[PDB]
């Protein structure tokens, strides 16, 4: 996602005998990740029925 | 509070502050104004706009 940093700079003693001069803005950039994960584990049968649960 | 005052610095670094007693309330001063305090103007054969303030 990006973005628009605010203006900066001195201003300027405005005169006769001169004229004045623009100036300009720039951008940025921003990121991040995406992550997963996950797991598992198992069990038995004869044990659960020999051991009095589940 | 605030995050800027003069702040000076000497060799060996050791800082100085100023932070100004003031308590006044007040001394003064008047806006006035300009004609003419915003403008905008356009260049046809080039592509470009601009705004003033003065």
């Amino acid at each position: 996602m990006p973005y628009w940093n605010d203006l900066d700079g001195d201003s300027q003693v405005l005169n006769d005998t001169d004229d004045l001069v623009p100036q300009k803005i720039n951008a940025g950039q921003d990121k991040a990740v995406l992550i997963l994960r996950g797991n598992a584990w198992s069990s038995h049968d004869l044990a659960a029925t020999l051991s009095g649960s589940d | 509070v605030d995050d800027s005052m003069p702040v000076e610095t000497l060799e060996d670094g050791t800082k100085v502050f100023t932070s100004y007693l003031f308590g006044a309330g007040a001394l003064g001063y008047a806006e006035g104004q300009p004609e003419v305090p915003t403008e905008t103007a356009r260049n046809a054969l080039g592509s470009q706009d601009i705004l003033i303030n003065r």
